[PDB]
């Protein structure tokens, strides 16, 4: 809701906490030290 | 493409936690422990408290030592009287003893409260909250791969005592404040979690979850030396093995027994003759300088790329007698021998550091209670190594088809009720694939489920493998 966001904005949260397990998604092939592995992603979180 | 590699798609399975309840919260009665240790003024103490006796019953303090003994707290919870579960908050910011990883002075105090409230006759839930001891993903670090100990024995505690063990409760590193907002309702939940992990976008349950395995077109080659850690070992064996066919350039079994192995001579001459530059040899892995010399002892000649540990001891795994020590000096081996690795090669440019783990860390198993740490010691291990710039693949083997370092007892018990003998002549293929893909943490097992509901489920009703698909029957 547009109240629960000022509940976010006037108390200073951030809401990058990490990334979705709902989705399905690998979350393994997508973490791989070397940072040019294709199919893998740079951010280790972001607010989903 | 592929149509073999789909036996290797059923036996490849990876952990994931999938946001679950926060449980269904229950006004309790009796009193609820915070059982920990006395050395710090906690605030996570009055974090859980507040929480707690707000809970419906009441808050006591049960500060245990280090192997304090497997009684004193089953008279102190017998003083206090009836307790409708306890909180241990010993395994929260808590650094590893740098002795050795499973002698982390929490598991030993963990397992005496079991014991002692096995002995105390008791009979509530325990609940054991860790300070962000497993990761919810990769996009999270494993703080301490040896709190993930706890976890792995916890795994196992459940299939044991159903009613003195509730599970665990992971927290995140130094915020109390998941604690105030689930703790009442996840210790009392009706949903059935026993694997919790608490973060700040919401309650996660660790789930078993099909690994996929389109076969990506990477190849991982053995090029360079292979430091085959217990490589006389079959869990070691068949694997340098395997490296021998796949083209390994060198290889370097190495464990105490070496040239003093039943076996020894074999091996190397099956793998001298499938690959090349073969060498077994009799050194420790648990000292760090014997390691230090080895690596340094590694000719200049090849590059190290592929440290495949794979030693382990075991004797026994029953909570009964398992103490912290006793995990320790039983798979020190494993642990050990794992960071002194590590902290070696964090400087070497490994593409594999595989870790050679077993089910005891994936899911529970009796008479494994001992060895499970120290394969959620690797597990973690991987963990991180995998949140950092060194690739490591912790594949949790299960019954392995010829080995002896797990096939013991309980893997002929679990034979006849789920998890069956994996053949080589796949597994290779699987730990092949476990490094096409990368994957930081596979499990690869051949587990029925029409055996292993009946076998898991029966005693406790876990919703870890409610992602799993053919897990319901």
């Amino acid at each position: 809701t547009p109240e629960e966001f000022w509940e976010l904005l006037s108390e200073g949260r951030d809401a990058v906490a990490g990334l979705p397990t709902d989705r399905g998604w690998d979350l393994d092939s997508l973490f791989h030290p070397d940072p040019t592995r294709s199919g893998t992603a740079h951010q280790r979180g972001g607010g989903f | 493409r592929s149509t073999e590699v789909d036996e290797v798609s059923a036996l490849r399975y990876r952990i994931e936690w999938r946001p679950t309840g926060a449980g269904e919260p229950a006004r309790l009665d009796g009193t609820w422990l915070v059982a920990k240790y006395a050395g710090t003024a906690d605030e996570t103490s009055t974090a859980a408290r507040e929480a707690l006796e707000s809970a419906g019953a009441r808050v006591r303090e049960l500060v245990v030592d280090a192997r304090c003994g497997r009684d004193e707290l089953a008279e102190r919870l017998r003083s206090v009287g009836e307790v409708a579960g306890v909180l241990s908050l010993l395994a929260v910011d808590e650094a590893e003893p740098e002795e050795a990883p499973l002698a982390l002075a929490s598991l030993a105090d963990t397992l005496s409260l079991v014991q002692a409230m096995v002995s105390a006759e008791l009979g509530c839930p325990l609940w054991t909250v860790t300070e962000s001891a497993v990761a919810t993903g990769p996009f999270e670090r494993v703080r301490n791969a040896a709190h993930g100990a706890l976890w792995g024995v916890g795994r196992v505690i459940a299939l044991e005592n159903p009613a003195v063990w509730g599970g665990l409760v992971d927290v995140p590193a130094g915020s109390v404040a998941e604690l105030a907002r689930h703790l009442a309702a996840v210790v009392s939940g009706g949903a059935g979690e026993d694997q919790l992990a608490l973060r700040a976008d919401g309650v996660y349950g660790r789930r078993w979850v099909r690994a996929a395995a389109p076969a990506t077109d990477d190849e991982w080659k053995p090029t360079g030396t292979v430091l085959v850690t217990g490589g006389t070992g079959g869990v070691g064996g068949q694997i340098a093995r395997w490296l021998a066919r796949r083209g390994a350039p060198h290889l370097l079994l190495v464990s105490r027994s070496g040239p003093d192995a039943d076996g020894a001579g074999e091996l190397v001459a099956e793998l001298e003759a499938l690959g090349a530059r073969t060498t077994v040899a009799a050194c420790d892995v648990t000292d760090r300088e014997s390691v230090r010399e080895l690596l340094g002892g590694i000719g200049d000649d090849v590059p190290l790329s592929a440290v495949f540990h794979a030693a382990a001891t075991l004797d026994d795994g029953t909570v009964d007698t398992l103490t912290g020590e006793r995990i320790e000096r039983a798979s020190r081996a494993k642990v050990l021998g794992a960071r002194n690795l590590h902290e070696l090669t964090r400087e070497l440019d490994l593409t594999a550091f595989v870790l050679f783990s077993s089910f005891a860390s994936a899911f529970g198993a009796p008479g494994l209670g001992g060895y499970a740490p120290g394969n959620a010691y690797l597990d973690g291990l991987a963990q991180q190594r995998r949140s950092d710039g060194l690739p490591a693949t912790a594949v949790a083997w299960g019954t392995w088809a010829g080995s002896g370092m797990a096939e013991g007892p309980v893997a002929d018990r679990f034979r006849r009720h789920g998890v069956i003998e994996m053949p080589p002549e796949t597994a290779c293929r699987a730990l092949q694939n476990a490094l096409d893909r990368a994957e930081v943490c596979p499990i690869v097992i051949d587990v029925r489920w029409d055996r292993f509901l009946l076998a898991y489920t029966a005693q406790r009703p876990t919703r870890l493998f409610d992602e799993i698909d053919d897990a319901r029957r």
